[PDB]
RNA sequence: GACGGAAGGGCACCACCAGGAGUGGAGCCUGCGGCUUAAUUUGACUCAACACGGGGAAACUCACCAGGUCCAGACACAAUAAGGAUUGACAGAUUGAGAGCUCUUUCUUGAUUUUGUGGGUGGUGGUGCAUGGCCGUUCUUAGUUGGUGGAGUGAUUUGUCUGCUUAAUUGCGAUAACGAACGAGACCUUAACCUACUAAAUAGUGGUGCUAGCAUUUGCUGGUUAUCCACUUCUUAGAGGGACUAUCGGUUUCAAGCCGAUGGAAGUUUGAGGCAAUAACAGGUCUGUGAUGCCCUUAGACGUUCUGGGCCGCACGCGCGCUACACUGACGGAGCCAGCGAGUCUAACCUUGGCCGAGAGGUCUUGGUAAUCUUGUGAAACUCCGUCGUGCUGGGGAUAGAGCAUUGUAAUUAUUGCUCUUCAACGAGGAAUUCCUAGUAAGCGCAAGUCAUCAGCUUGCGUUGAUUACGUCCCUGCCCUUUGUACACAC
């Protein structure tokens, strides 16, 4: 009942196969919606000197972490989103579901 | 006695501490993470924190 | 550091090893007959009539409450 | 409820105390790797080990220990969190594995 | 050391009741969750209770896991004068 | 092999050549040396220490200096030892101390218990002239090693090299070498082309009713969110395709290559990075840790903590730095810009609002787990009109004082932000030295890091944006070859 499932991963195969996936059943059990929203890629910087003491030339190091969100909206009745969550689940993907 | 700690540790590099050594100088608060910058260097070839550029 | 004299004086104050001493609280001699009371206890609703009452110098103070008994009885 | 940054980071820690946890003592049990399979109110954890017939435990004490641990540390309600072993072939595929092996070793004494 | 019987059982009791104990390396905070006592006295009881020998510990980054021992239950459950097979610490 | 004030060849704006910005000179925030007491805790001292220990520290971080407890001998035994230990409790003398650890004394759960016998725990006590790991450096150059074969008695040598190009033992090629490996290259992220393929009530493009204004006459701005549509031309993910010198002209046993004309996106690998061979330094690191070999405390300990301080102390010398030494100005009023990035669940961040005010300050939820909100981040120099005009002066902002409040229960050796003030050195700085070939030197800023409070620092991003260079081995460095050597911890 006007649900949203989103999708907050760092696998960008598992969340590629995953949207084809819940797209094609989508589409083949003729459930309307729009296309998956997708957001700009997250990159969190993180900059830390190299050298645990304070010795050495200044050099840097920068550890960076993307993430990839994507999300579609879906009205579609409680035994088949209670279908949809029990089963084409695949891991990797942090996928969670909320209502509105 | 119940004046052992009295001195308060609400703020400052008296509350952070790292979560693998319990360090206190050096700790890198950013993202709530609470370990410290050598720490973080060896455990991120495990945890998932990748070197591109 | 390894030159330290330590000029403040030897306060070599290890406390009493609890020196044997002879037995003690004589409440009162009732001979052949109804034993008595003495040494007067505590009165608390609390307590069942165990706390030695602090009785220092014409002024008591209760056990069961750590913290707060202003009586003089 | 709280942020997804700090929650994946979160991710990130527990999957470190966990592979340290892991190779801490699990070592000399074969221990070579760990995946978290998440599902909702199911965490499902992976272990692809080269002892597995004695980390097991004679009748599941030890896989149980293992997950009632982390069970009461997060008030899961038991069964919740599940840990899953197996045995992969090609055991020389385990940096980590043939590390504690030879470590032992050491330890025992040899050259 | 000097503490209390009455902790020192319901740690005992913990002990039979879960199999496992955990005590983050805070100590000097004396606020253990669910228990009034100082969590240094509980953790002193229990690196006590390995030392004699019924426990084995792991730190894993300061954190004082515990786990109970095949003499380690039966120690306890010895102690405590309980039925046979009634409820171990590591039952399914 | 090393080195040569030996030769040849090939390279480098951590080198120069022509320059630009500079610093060294002034003030003032930072670190080191020296000076000081009880201390001003230590690491390191050319590149490869000196805004570096992510060290922007008020009372932990605090490793140092004054004072104040328990001793945690975890684990068993010899001796007091329920005719009862052991810590622990209310008051004046003592101590900031309402911590009996002691002086006038009255005890509630209580055999873990006092010395030693054995052994343990902690340590930001050392040793990096014991380590591992992480670095930095050798080394931003291209070098390194087997198998087999050849050479020499042997250490070893060839392979791994004449000549040409490249950034490159990159290759062409010659050839007692053939066959392999690593490094390099390949490799992956970021930025630059598509008006094309799947997708955007977290926004618009295009049409109407609510529309209001300029206005009446035929155009522009926006809001009206179950108020009706096609798409992404502006915020985006992907087999995505594409620069491989593509085509052509010149030089080269015209082989590899180099210099020129261009639609095409760039024709110096299209750029900027990560990773980076073999060997080594006695280079940093025991201050990142319940990691250690060897010495230190084992009980008036260096073991965990409390109140004050201290690392900010200043006669002095140095090191990235910010503002400067005025007219391209200083100040005053009007017109507008994006990006890296962060932001509150058992706690309270980023703060959108009405208001009381010169400013800084003071309220309840509406906004936000974050293409929706903070944030068109309306930022800074920047464009138009204005005052002053060469006086150390309206330039320069600092050394003094007076005030207003969020921080911290605690500012004080101004923490901080505003108003008045002060008007100090500084008139572009000697010898001497750092970055630089494109959106880059530089000038302006913004987000994050350490954030209770505090950036003049760092990590990145964005705006405005230049003449300079297409060469060299002259100084300073790198590699290879030849060569000399009485060097070999190696000039």
């Amino acid at each position: 009942i006007k649900i949203r499932i989103t999708l907050t991963s760092t696998k960008v195969k598992q969340l590629e196969n995953v949207s084809s996936n819940i797209v094609k059943n989508a589409e083949q059990h003729n459930l309307v919606k729009k296309g998956p929203v997708r957001l700009p890629t997250k990159v969190l910087k993180i900059s830390t000197r190299k050298t645990p003491n304070g010795e050495g030339s200044k050099t840097w190091e920068t550890y960076e972490m993307r993430i990839h969100k994507r999300y579609i909206d879906l009205e579609a009745p409680v035994q088949i989103v209670k279908r949809i969550t029990q089963i084409t689940i695949e891991p990797g993907v942090d996928v969670e579901v909320v209502v509105a | 006695e119940n004046v052992w700690f009295s001195h308060p540790r609400r703020y400052g590099k008296g509350s952070r501490q790292c979560r693998v050594c319990s360090s206190h100088t050096g700790l890198i608060r950013k993202y709530g993470l609470n370990i410290c910058r050598q720490c973080f260097r060896e455990k991120a070839n495990d945890i998932g924190f990748n070197k591109f550029r | 550091r390894k030159k330290k004299v330590y000029t403040t004086p030897k306060k070599i104050k290890h406390k009493h090893k609890k020196v044997k001493l002879a037995v003690l609280s004589y409440y009162k001699v009732d001979a052949e007959g109804k034993v008595t009371k003495l040494r007067r206890e505590c009165s608390n609703p609390t307590c069942g009539a165990g706390v030695f009452l602090a009785n220092h110098k014409d002024r008591l103070y209760c056990g069961k409450c750590h913290s707060v008994y202003k009586v003089n009885a | 409820l709280i942020s997804k940054k700090r929650k994946l980071v979160a991710d990130g820690v527990f999957y470190a105390e966990l592979n340290e946890f892991f190779t801490r003592e699990l070592a000399e049990e074969g221990y070579s790797g760990v995946e978290v399979r998440v599902t909702p109110t199911k965490t499902e954890v992976i272990i692809r080990a080269t002892r597995t017939q004695d980390v097991l435990g004679e009748n599941g004490r030890r896989i149980n220990e293992l997950t009632l641990l982390v069970q009461k540390r997060f008030k899961y309600a038991p069964g919740t969190i599940v840990l899953y072993a197996e045995r992969v072939q090609d055991r020389g595929l385990s940096a980590v594995a043939q590390a504690e092996s030879m470590k032992f070793k050491l330890l025992n004494g040899l050259a | 050391m000097l503490m209390p019987k009455e902790d020192r059982n319901k740690i005992h009791q913990y002990l039979f009741q879960e199999g496992v104990v955990v005590a983050k390396k805070d100590f000097n905070q004396a606020k253990h969750e669910e228990i009034d006592t100082k969590n240094l006295y509980v953790i002193k009881a229990l690196q006590s209770l390995t030392s004699k020998g019924y426990v084995k510990t792991q730190f894993s980054w300061q954190y004082y896991y515990y786990t109970l021992t095949e003499e380690g239950v039966e120690y306890l459950r010895e102690y405590l004068n309980l039925p046979e097979h009634i409820v171990p610490g590591t039952y399914i």
